[PDB]
Order: structure tokens, then sequence, then C-alpha cells
RNA sequence: UAACCUGAACAGUCUCAUCGUGGC
């Protein structure tokens, strides 16, 4: 889809997809659309991931909007489908909030991915 | 068609070898070549306007019947001379009078429930246990506890059973060296 | 038994005579118009001569209610009482009440029928009487007010026994409380009988055969998943759709159409009862709706076809029958449908009976065979017998050409079977 | 060559749609003055 | 503004009172909100229109931002209508059932 | 009344059953399965350890089991009475991927190629003392292979000649198979793929007359897929991507002859018509290359999700008509699904099979015939009455 | 054992006795009985006295 | 328990024929018992339910005799590797034993039946059955 | 060289959660 600005290449994606399956196993990830902007308004986001794989891709690009007010990173990823299997439900997932933590496990992982997105911006 | 009772009687001893109506009722006695006489009735039809249509399928009712096959273990079940213990071939033990052959019954082969709670074994198909070798039974303590003590052919275990309530018990007793049960007793 | 069970013997031998002023009173207060206060005050000349009214409006609607003011509804039923005279009487007007009852089934969308039906329910008491035909007949409309009045006043017989927590409820039952009705066997058998009066006496209405289809579907769906459920559920089924298909009803024939469709895609039934099946759906095609299910369902049927022996030639006399019924363009037509039917195993035994029962409309298969695919065995299949019948009479060009199309296509396949039997050179020496 | 045969005729065989508990539970809605024909390709559709 | 609001704001959106006091103190909070007069929570009955609620608020937010968001929009009605063709069959399938026993 | 269009009403009333018989089947019934139980077959001689991998014989009726206890055993199965035939411990070698090869050109050599987390792999060559030798040398390639844990045996034919061999494939560290010969040991080639190699197959597909071609079919952890014609120098003929799945763990061919479905004889030789990619979240896509080797994003024929954890064995039964996920995860998680219609079968496993933790599974190449070996160290042995 | 019978003096009801100690009484012709009792002592006749509401 | 489930010498035992299962189907087999004056080809019963009841070795084309469970005496040369010849009943009964004098095999049935064939003729001579002899084996 | 992550890596002396009771 055109209008999902910036979308991830292979290599990018494969590591924020293993930052998901991991957040998902330390219950430290909001999946779906509603639980992300609820994330985004509480401002206990660290990045925001998203599928450029929706038939309507409207229902999602209202986020980005809220995103660049708070300056959180924001990422596309092009599989709802592949997005579901990282969040590690039986469902396709359509965007997906990493939440906020500082005695986090994996806290140097969710700061290296959020980095190399915000290079891409 | 209004139904089709399959296996009424054993095939290798003949079928259904005679079956009649009691002619002005609804009860059919059949007989078969497997030592064993039944009746079948058929309940007044559930459709209170139909009922000729609506034929409800034949259910069982009073039978008699003993061993299909030649015993192969007799015991005594009391000093009375009452009932007596016996097993054949055909994997049935049968309790039978010496009374009244209305008395006579099959002990029952359905298992107890495991002591701590886990899963017992076997297949699904439920069949008859093997064909007893041995039995020992001494009714000091009956009704209280595990009454008879029985050894089946080529297993490595003895079972027991309850005359009292004419059924197998909770036990089976190992033999704890890889061999077949050979004989049983039980104390007095 | 107990002497309080032999007593509610005898209570209900007796339900409907009123013994006392106070059963009198709970007794006639059982209406389908009017609530009890009106209905215990009424009397039996004003329901009748509104009833009658009514009965003039609902016959000339649809006049074969003409006969039954000539006996139901006339003056001498005003006095005649029903638990007064024998059983040959009582079994007379009953099939009487049945006639009724299956002829104005379709008619209970419209007041006159309810306010006709109302002197049945008051002066011959058919909602404890004659209750099972009442309920079998008004099924179809359980989403509407009439069946919540008729369930209200019922007294509910015991093969209706699900629907006993909807009676005096304000919300009708539900589409899964009619397929818990219709799970039953012997309600299966019930309501197989009565649909053998209506076929009987030609009363099947379209939405009648819609309601019966959906139910009889969804119990084979509910069904799917044990066998033993489902095989004592086919003779039943099967014995229904023969006898929808015996009719002359269109909407009748495809009602059947689509429970063997189901039936035949739920369960792999037998060979011989699929070419039965389509025997007696040919046997008696006279529509074009009922053509079109015809075709998509032999060809479905066919489908549904494993084993050793799905793709022979289909016998001379059904293949004859279905020639008579459906010629080459038809067939040639349904094929050339953009929305692609699955048709490989009947098109393949089609033309493997033209090739042992025609030999002469060859032509036609190499252009149905064009149009359609088939598989590796469909066409090892095809070309084996092709082989044969270049073997015992003299080849022509329409089984060269039809030659030249099998080695236009997969080449190396028919040169496989002309090595399993013969030889290429010999067969070029051939034709 | 038969075991050959055996294999393409269970290699030709094609996904089916098998009837489930509640393949038909959703037709009661529009059961409603249709005409039966169009019941008929409601239901093919489900098969298909 | 709203379309940047999550659907369950959308299912409370009118009910704010009730909203805030049964959250400042531990209670309740409401399920309707603006949204209890719409068509199909009508047709509804029980507690499953506080369910069809939720999914009518669901449904509404994904039509809702897909109208303020788009760009190649039709004026057409497809996505709303589709939505509520899933709102209508899920009713169907959740007034179908009862907890009575038959 | 009576004495002695109606042709249905005829056939139902002469018939008493209704559906298929008993061989006017050839293949399987959807949604409910037919299998015995017979004896465990390494319930005759019992396992130290968790039982790794599993293999039938392609001819004789022999199972191989091994585990982490360095030992190897085969056993004689039949119904009753599963014997051993013969047992090998080797020592400081835990094997982790045990496998019966069986040439083509012969079918006489009968090794069984085995290997754990070691520099080394061992073959025994089967004679009925017992000669083994050792594969300890990449011939110039040991910094990308430090582990022989992961091979698999497949048959190569050389296209100048029609002299086939048999390959072993290893699976190394970057994205790298290193294929090298199983009588020699001679590095022939290697196939390297871009990412995180998870698993690899091995597809054959026949071309005339006694000539056939090797695919390997290597898949990355993210999805994407190699395929490398290897019967020339290893090269890439076609790269695609998996719909969905993240984790890749596992895939797997069948419908043909997979590397545990061998064929015994070169004419034999089958092309795969499944193809299963499971993954880390229990979902199995599903393709059908009759259509997916054109597509280069195919979609699925479906998405398997029955089982929710880690897919670690998904095995094709030899005819192509069930699958088997298994996951070592949790206990009990196997499931057998039919296809084509892509339905797993309801009756069984049931609540009480005792499959255990499942990690291994093998089926017979002729018998129809399941073992399944578990982390208590059994092999239970079921038969599809299909077969 | 063997049932004394007796009849309402219109036939309403009736009132039967066991001879071992089942006496009821009932409305014969609905399926009402207003009197179950088991006087567990040998009776031996029994009547209505001037309605069904009374009974010696 | 043992794997083989039948098992005879030849007459002079020099040979033994063996009948174990191969992963679900019979298998025959002949070994020499003394290697001094393997064999690894079997006949393999291609059914998964056909099985060997009883064999017997003839006596000059050497043969095996197998009685199977299908109404039939399979006769299986051991040189070559085919059945030579399929007799059968008319039944579908499974036979209980079999033997052979000269030429003359005889049979008996499990419904109790006694058959006669010539290994001569290939053919039924005689079938028959006998009053209170009912558990033939 | 290391650090960190990771493969079926808590749990028979059963492990853990939560609400309570009595004295960690």
């Amino acid at each position: 889809n055109p209008k999902a600005f910036p979308l991830a290449d292979a290599a990018l994606t494969q590591q924020i997809l293993d930052v998901v399956q991991q957040a998902a196993n330390l219950r430290q990830l909001k999946k779906g659309a509603n639980e992300a902007t609820k994330t985004l308004n509480r401002g206990i986001s660290e990045f925001i991931i998203m599928a450029a794989d929706c038939e309507p891709i409207e229902i999602l690009l209202h986020l980005p909007l809220l995103c660049e007010d708070k300056n959180v990173p924001y990422v596309f990823v092009p599989s709802r489908v592949a997005l579901g299997r990282a969040c590690g439900v039986s469902r396709p997932v359509i965007a997906a909030s990493i939440t906020t933590n500082d005695a986090s496990a994996i806290k140097t992982q969710i700061y290296a991915v959020k980095d190399k997105i915000e290079t891409l911006l | 068609r209004i139904h089709v009772l399959k296996n009424i009687h054993r095939e290798s001893y003949g079928g259904v070898t005679q079956a009649t109506f009691l002619n002005g009722q609804p009860i059919i006695v059949t007989s078969g070549g497997d030592n064993s006489l039944k009746e079948y009735v058929f309940d007044p039809s559930l459709s209170q306007g139909s009922g000729d249509v609506v034929v409800q399928p034949p259910r069982y009712l009073r039978s008699r019947g003993g061993h299909s096959q030649p015993p192969s273990y007799i015991a005594f079940a009391d000093s009375q001379s009452h009932f007596m213990l016996s097993a054949s071939k055909d994997r049935s033990l049968w309790s039978f009078s010496l009374r009244k052959d209305a008395q006579s019954q099959e002990m029952s082969q359905r298992l107890h429930k495991k002591q701590d709670g886990g899963r017992v074994g076997g297949s699904t198909i439920k069949s008859k246990f093997p064909e007893i070798v041995a039995l020992a039974i001494e009714n000091a303590r009956i009704g209280e506890w595990e009454n008879i003590i029985t050894a089946h052919k080529d297993e490595k275990f003895a079972r027991t059973w309850d005359m009292r309530n004419k059924r197998v018990g909770r036990w089976t007793f190992d033999t704890t060296d890889d061999g077949f049960v050979k004989s049983v007793a039980m104390s007095q | 038994s107990s002497l309080s069970d032999q007593l509610a013997q005898v209570a209900s031998n007796n339900a409907t005579v009123a013994l006392d002023r106070k059963r009198r009173q709970k007794l006639h207060s059982a209406s389908l118009i009017y609530n009890s206060k009106t209905a215990a005050t009424q009397d039996y000349d004003f329901i009748f001569e509104n009833a009658s009214k009514a009965l003039e409006e609902l016959s000339q609607i649809e006049p074969k209610f003409a006969i039954f003011s000539r006996t139901l509804f006339s003056e001498s039923s005003i006095s005649l009482d029903r638990n007064v005279q024998t059983k040959e009487e009582i079994k007379d007007l009953d099939n009487a009440i049945n006639a009724y009852l299956l002829l104005a089934s379709s008619k209970w969308y419209l007041a006159p029928t309810l306010h006709a039906t109302e002197w049945l329910v008051r002066r011959f008491q058919i909602h404890v009487k004659n209750t099972e035909m009442l309920l079998l007949s008004t099924l179809n409309y359980y989403q509407t007010p009439v069946f919540k009045r008729i369930l209200s006043i019922i007294k509910l017989p015991p093969l209706f026994n699900c629907l006993s927590n909807f009676v005096r409820s304000e919300k009708p039952p539900t589409a899964l409380t009619m397929i818990k009705l219709f799970n039953d066997m012997d309600f299966l058998k019930l309501y197989t009988s009565y649909l053998d009066q209506c076929i009987k006496h030609n009363a099947t209405y379209t939405n009648q055969l819609l309601f019966t289809t959906c139910c009889f579907i969804n119990v084979v769906a509910f069904n799917s998943n044990n066998d033993e459920k489902l095989n004592q559920l086919v003779p039943i089924l099967l014995e229904i759709s023969a006898k929808l298909l015996a009719s002359k009803s269109k909407d009748c024939q495809i009602a059947a159409h689509t429970i063997l469709v189901v039936f035949a895609t739920a369960l792999p039934l037998k060979k011989t009862i699929i070419l039965a099946a389509m025997e007696t759906i040919l046997s008696n095609l006279d529509a074009k709706e009922a053509k079109h299910s015809a075709l998509l369902t032999i060809c479905k049927l066919f489908q549904t076809l494993k084993g050793q022996g799905n793709v022979d030639q289909l016998p001379s006399k059904i293949f004859k029958l279905f020639d008579s019924k459906f010629d080459t363009v038809s067939i040639l037509t349904f094929l050339d449908k953009e929305d692609k039917p699955v048709c490989d195993k009947f098109i393949t035994s089609y033309t493997r009976s033209i090739a042992r029962y025609d030999r002469s409309k060859l032509n036609i298969i190499l252009s149905l065979l064009k149009k359609i695919r088939l598989e590796r065995y469909e066409v090892r299949l095809i070309i084996t017998d092709l082989i044969y019948l270049s073997e015992i009479l003299e080849d022509k060009s329409q089984l060269v050409e039809l030659f030249e199309y099998f080695i236009s296509i997969n080449e190396d396949l028919v040169l496989k079977c002309l090595k399993s039997l013969g030889l290429t050179g010999e067969l070029f020496e051939i034709r | 060559d038969e075991e050959d045969i055996a294999l393409e005729f269970i290699n030709g065989e094609k996904k089916d749609k098998l009837v489930n508990m509640n393949s038909f539970t959703s037709m009661f809605d529009n059961i409603q003055n249709v005409q039966m024909d169009t019941f008929f390709d409601r239901v093919m559709k489900v098969l298909t | 503004s709203l379309a940047k609001s999550p659907a369950s704001t959308i299912q409370i959106l009118g009910a704010e009172k009730a909203l805030f006091r049964a959250l400042k103190t531990k209670h309740d909070t409401p399920k309707y909100g603006l949204l209890y007069h719409a068509s199909l929570v009508g047709q509804a009955t029980g507690k499953n229109k506080g369910k069809i609620a939720r999914v009518l608020a669901a449904k509404a937010a994904v039509s809702l931002r897909y109208d303020a968001l788009a760009e190649d929009r039709d004026d057409s009605g497809d996505i709303g209508l589709e939505s509520r063709a899933k709102v209508e069959n899920r009713l169907s399938q959740l007034e179908g059932r009862d907890l009575r026993t038959t | 009344d009576e004495s002695d269009i109606n042709a249905l009403t005829k056939i139902l009333s002469t018939t008493y059953n209704y559906k298929d018989t008993l061989s006017n089947s050839k293949l399987l019934p959807p949604k409910k399965l037919d299998i015995v139980r017979l004896k465990d077959a390494n319930a005759s001689h019992p396992s130290h350890s968790a039982i790794q991998s599993l293999s039938f014989h392609p001819s004789k009726p022999l199972l191989l089991t091994g585990g982490y206890d360095k030992t190897l055993r085969i056993y004689h199965i039949d119904g009753k009475t599963n014997h051993l035939v013969t047992s090998l411990h080797l020592v400081g070698s835990p094997i982790q991927t045990c496998t019966f090869y069986t040439s083509l050109s012969n079918q006489n050599q009968q090794n069984i190629f085995t290997a754990g987390r070691r520099r080394y792999m061992h073959s025994w060559d089967l004679s009925l003392t017992a000669k083994i030798e050792k594969f300890s040398r990449l011939y110039g390639h040991e910094s990308t292979q430090r582990s022989f844990e992961n091979f698999k045996v497949a048959h190569l034919q050389n296209s100048q000649t029609n002299s086939v061999h048999g390959i072993v494939l290893l699976q190394g560290n970057n994205g790298w198979i290193n294929i090298l010969h199983s009588t020699s040991g001679l590095w022939l080639m290697g196939c390297k793929i871009e990412g995180v190699i998870t698993d690899f197959c091995i597809d054959y597909q026949p071309i005339s007359r006694g000539k056939f071609r090797t695919i390997l079919i290597a898949v990355n952890a993210y999805g994407e897929v190699w395929e490398f014609d290897l019967n020339k120098n290893g090269h890439v003929i076609r790269r695609w991507k998996d719909q969905g799945g993240v984790g890749i763990t596992k895939i797997q061919v069948g419908g043909g002859t997979t590397t545990t479905c061998p064929a015994l004889q070169i004419s034999k030789i089958k092309q795969n018509r499944w193809l299963a990619v499971g993954s880390e979240s229990g979902f199995v896509n599903l393709y059908d290359r009759n259509n997916a080797m054109t597509s280069s994003t195919p979609t699925p024929v479906a998405a398997l999700d029955q089982l929710t954890t880690t897919i670690s064995n998904l095995q094709f039964s030899p005819d192509g008509q069930i699958l088997c996920m298994a996951s070592r995860a949790v206990k009990d998680a196997l499931r057998l699904v039919h296809l084509p219609s892509c339905s797993v079968f309801s009756n069984w496993p049931t609540s009480g099979t005792p499959l255990g933790k499942v990690t291994s599974v093998a089926f017979s190449p002729s018998g129809g015939l399941l073992a399944v070996g578990n982390e208590q160290g059994k092999v239970r042995l079921w038969k599809l009455n299909h077969y | 054992g063997p049932y004394h019978i007796k009849y309402a003096k219109n036939g309403t009801h009736l009132l039967i006795t066991g001879r071992k100690g089942h006496v009821a009484s009932m409305d014969w012709r609905k399926g009402q009985l207003r009197a179950e009792l088991f006087l567990n002592e040998t009776c031996h006749s029994a009547t209505y006295l001037q309605n069904e509401q009374y009974f010696a | 328990d043992s794997p083989v489930l039948q098992s005879a010498y030849d007459p002079s035992g020099q040979y033994l024929c063996y009948v174990t299962v191969a992963l679900d189907k019979q298998r025959v087999g002949v070994q020499p018992t003394q290697r001094a004056t393997w064999n690894e080809n079997f006949l393999y019963l291609e059914d998964s339910k056909l099985k060997v009841t009883c064999l017997k070795w003839v006596n000059d084309t050497v043969a095996i005799i197998l009685g199977m469970n299908n109404g039939e005496i399979w006769l299986y040369s051991v040189l070559a590797n085919e059945v030579t010849y399929k007799f059968t009943t008319g039944n579908s009964y499974e036979i209980k034993d079999i033997d052979l004098m000269g030429n003359q095999l005889w049979c008996i049935d499990s419904s109790d039946a006694f058959y006669q064939f010539d290994l001569l003729q290939f053919k039924l001579l005689q079938h028959f059955r006998i009053n209170n002899c009912v558990q033939l084996n």
C-alpha cells in the first residue's frame, strides 16, 4: 500500500517481530489498534507497529496522527498475519504497541529496535 | 423396515435359532444356541395421533442365560450349598443357584475407580478378562471387602471379586517376578 | 404403578370433558383471538357466526373450504359435541380436522384463517385433541405471533418436548430450538408422515418446503460427526427425498435435490444408492428450475463418490434416460459457464458411457473435454476405452481427431496406455 | 505399475468443503419468502 | 477528533458523568452512552445490547476513521454497509442462543 | 391391499449398510480415523534417554531409534513382539538424527547415518563386530559447520552419466547447507540462504526415463524460502515467501518421495505434492505444489492452528494423505491432519492416548504405521487400518 | 388388601379402602384425588357423610 | 513370546520353513539348517489380514503347502519365489490343518468340513462332513 | 576472548497466583 510510510525491509522487520515475540512473552505489548491508541493517549508506549496489509488502511492511519504529536516512533510491517503470529494470538493483528518499562529484561532490545526505527523516522 | 436388533445372539453358535411373538402381545421371545433365551418388548408409540408410523424400536425385557462355552472352573460360594461360582472359556464368571434358577447371575466386570486418581489403561473396546485358571473364595469377611481371588490364563496378576456385590474388586495382585499366576489361595 | 399415576392417566383421558363450571371456564377461556375474560363469556353461536363469516372469506380466497362449510362448519356442528360419539365418528371428524389443517396450513398469514380455526379450537378442542397436526401444520410460522398464540393455549405433545420452555413466553422459539426439535428420530418419522400426507393431498407450499429443507439439512449438519446417527438417519431422509421427487411440484423437487446434495456430501453413500437416486431424480423431471438443480445435484452426487468404480460408464438404462432428459447442447452449455462447477467424475462417466453406448457423438465429447479439464486417471480411462473402441470398430476421423487431441495434450500418457496395452507404431498403422 | 496408477488416483483428489455443525445455521434468517431455487444455490454456495 | 478516539470511547461517549463517577468511586461503568439509540441496539434485548453496543462501537470506529481519513472515498456506503452486515449477523448469532435448557 | 421412480425406495429397502464397504475406498475418509494401538516398539529394550530421532527402514521391518544416551537401537517391528535386532552404543557421541540410507543403484548398501552435537558424523554399514566409519572433514569448510546435528540424506544424479549417489546435507551456521558425498565424504557443493537457516527438505522431480533432479528447499527463520537446483551446481531456481509465519522451525514436503518415504527404484521417484511450513506459534501453512510452484508469493491452501506451541515435527504419510504435526514443548501435542481436505481428525488422539511429550515421529513406508517417541524414552506404535 | 368400594350419593367421588391400610378419596372421573392416607391398621369399610368433604 | 508364528522342517531336517510377521504382513522363508552343504528372499503375503494357519512340506520339485485363513491352500515352490498353484474350497472359512499322502492332499475346515484335493490334478475331489466332530483343528 | 540472548531449561520434597485465618 502506497500510503503506509516507513515500511520496514526484511532484516528490520525480522528484528521488529523478534522483539514483538519476546515482549509478548514478557506481557509487555498491547495488541490491537484500539489498545495501541489507548497507550498512545496515556503515553506508555515505546513504539507502534502497524500492518500495511489491512484492506482499509484508513482504520490504521490515524494513530500516526497522534504518534507525531507525542513523538513516539512508529513503523509498518507488511503482514498482519505475521504480526498476529508474532504477538502470539490466533487472529491477525493490525497494530501493536510495545509498552514502557524500566526494569524490563528486553529493554536493550526494545531500545535498539526503536533507534533503528527512528533512523527512518 | 421398523428396526434391526443386531448381534442379538452369537453367529458362531447358530444365530437366532427360534424367535416367536407371544400372540396378542407385543413381546417376542428369542433363543439362540449360545445358551440364552431373551424377551424383547414393543413399547406403545410415542406420537399420540399417528402411532402406526412412529413405531418405537423394540427394547429388552427379561432374559435367562448361562455359559456359552463349557465351564473351566467351579467353586462353591458358601457352606449352605446355595450358590456356586463358575468360570468358563467364554470368559465369564457366573454365580449359579442350586436352589432356584432365577437367582443365577453373571458376576459383573465393571471396574472400580483407581485409588490415587490416575487413569486406568486397557482398550476402549471393552472385552472380557482372559479365561479363568483358578479361583479361591473365602466368605469369612463377606460384604466387608474383596472376597474371591481369581487367576486368569496367561496373565501375570490375579484379580479380586466381591460375591456380595457380585462384581469385580479394586485389587489385582501382581506376582512381582514376571511369571504367570499358577495358583491362588486365601486364608480363612 | 401408583394411584396418583393412574389418576393422572384418567385425567389425561378426561381432559376435554367439562364436569363442572370451573373446569368449563378454564377450558372455554382458551381462545386464539380473545383473552380469557372475554372468551369465557362468549357463546357457541357468536363464535360460530363470525367463524362462518371468516370461512366465507377464506373460501372466496381459496375455493376448497366450501366442503368444510358443508361438514365441519355447518350448523349441525354447533350442537355436535366431540366426546359424546364413538371412536369411529371420532376418527371421521379427526381426519376432517386433519384435512382442514393441512389445507389451511398455507393460509396462516391472513386473519380469516385465524377466525375460522378459532371455531375448531373452541368447538372441537383441537388444541388438546388434534394437537400434533396443529403443531406440525403451523411449524413454519414459529417467529410469528400466531404460533406464539397456539403455544400459549396448546397442551404440548411428548414428541414436541423442547418447546416446553417457550410456552406462555413472550419470546419466540429460536432456530436452534427448531433444529433441536427436528434432531430426534421419532420426530423425524412423524414429520415425514406429515409430509407424506401433504404430498399426497397436493398441499406442499414453498414456505413449508424452505423451512422443512432448512431443518433437515441442519439435522444432517448436527449429526455430521457421528456415523451411527447418520446411518440411523439415512433411510428417513432419503425416503422423504424419494417421496418429494415422486411428486409434481418443482419446489418440492428441488427441496429434495437440496436434501440429497447435502446428504451425499455429508456422508459417502453407496454407488448403487447414488445411481438409484439419480434415476429417481430423472424419472419425474419436468420443470426448468428443477432441471438446473437436477444437473447440479447429479454432478455433486457423482463427485462425492470414491473408490474403485467411481468413473465407470453409467449403465445403458440410466444413460439413455439422462440423454432423454438432458441432450448434448444442455451439457455443453452448462460446462461453458464461467462460474466453473466441479463436474469431473460425472463428466468422465458420461463420456465413457457415450463411448460404450452411443458411438456416434464423439465430436461432442471432444468439444466438452476441450472445455473442462480432468485428472490423470480420468483421461487415462477415457483413452483406454477409446483404444478399445478403435480395436472393436473401424477407426474414422472422429476417433482420429480425438487421438489428435490426446496427442496435443499429454502424449506421454497416451504412450503409457499404449505401452500398457498395444504399441504406438501398431496403433498408427491401425489409424 | 499399479502402485503408480494408485498414486495418480489418490493424487487426483481435490479439496472439498465438509459439513460442520454450524455450516447451515444461518439460513433460517433468509428462508423468508425467497424462492426454493435461490435456496438451492445458497446451499450449494455453502457446499462449495 | 472523533476518528482518533478508541472504540471503547465511542461506546461510552455519551455517558461521561456516570462513567467518571463510577471510576472515581470503584463502581461498575456504564455500557451504552450515546450509542444506545442506534437501531441495532434497539433490536438487541438483555445483556447482549451491552455486547452489541461494544461490537457496534468497534465497527463504528472502523467506519468513522475510514470516513475521516480516506482520500479516495466514494460517498457510497460500502465500508459502513459491510460493517453493518458484520454487526447484523453477529446480532443474529447472539440472539439465536438462549440461556434456557431445551 | 397389494400383492407383489421407485428406484431409490427399492434400493433403500434392500440395503442395510449405506456406505462404502472395505476396499472400494482407496483413499482416506476425513474426520474419523481408524487406528489401532500395537505393542510399544521399544518396550522390549528400554531407552535411557528421550528418543530424539526415529526412522523406519525403506524395505525391511526395522525401526531405528536413537537419543541423547549415545546409543542407537534397531527393532524388528511387527504387531505382537517388537524385538531388538541389534544395538550399538557410540561412546561420547550423543545422537540427534539417525537415518536409514539405501542407495538407488543396487539397493544393497543399507547404511545408517547418525549424528549429534559433534564435529563428526558416524556411518554404520549394515552387515548383520560392526563396521562404522566417521566423517569428520569438511574439505576446507570447517568454519561454517561446527556441529553435524541437522543433517538429511538424499539421492543425487550425476546428469552426464545416469549414476546416482547419496548426499548428506548438513545445516551450518550462517545460511549454509554443506552437501557432501555419503560414501567418500567429499564436500560436493554448498548453498547459502540469507538469514537464519532453520530447516530444509529435499524434493525430487523426474525429467525423463531414468533421470531426475534434486532440489534443496531451505527456509529462513523469517519465512522466505529458497529452492536450489543441485543436480547441476547448487544454484537457485526459485525464491518465494511464506504467507504469514514469523518464527519458522520446520519445513517438510510430502506426497511423493521424501527423505522419510524413500524410493527404492529410480523410476519410482515421484514429485511431491504438498509442502508444509510449520512455525513457532504452532501455525502450519500448507502449500499445494501442483499450482504453488509458479506464483512466487504463493498462498497456502490452509493454515492449521490446532496445536499452540512450537512445531518440532511435521511428517507426511507416504501416500501423502496425512500430515502429522507434533510439538515437543507440551504433552500430547500431536495431530494428524487429513489432506486435501485440510481437516484435523477429531477422534484421534483422544485425551487418553499415551503420546507423552512427543519428541519424534515416523511413518512406515509400507504398513501404514506410526511410531511416536516421547521424552520418557518410549516409542508407542499405532497401525492405520486403511493400509 | 381387597378394596371395599364406595361412591358418593351423586357419582362424583369414589372412596376406596384397602384391607391393609390404604384409604383414598378421589374424584374418579377427573383425575383428582383429595385424600390418600395409609392408616397402617386393618381398615374394613368407609362411607362419605354428606359430601366428599367428610368421610368415616 | 516368539516372532516365529509357524515353522516346520522338511523331512530329513535339511531345511526349515518359517512364517513371521514383517511390519503387519506375513512372510514365509526357508533356511538351510546347516550352511556347510543366508537366504534373504521371502514369500510375502500381500494382504495385511491374510495369514498362514498351517504349513506342510511336500516331497521332486520341492514345495510348501501353506494353509491360509480364507479357504485356500497355497502351493509355493521355494527355489522360485511364487505360489505355483492356489487350491481353493468353495468357502471363506479358515482351514485348521492339512496333510498329504503321496499326491493326495487332505484338509480340515473351520466349519468342520473335510476337503480332499489331488496335487497331480489340481482338483477338489471330495467335500464332506461327519457328525459329532464339531471343533476340529 | 568475553558479555548477552536462544533450542523441549520453574514445578513429587509438586510449583506459582489470589483472597483469608492464626502466630517471616
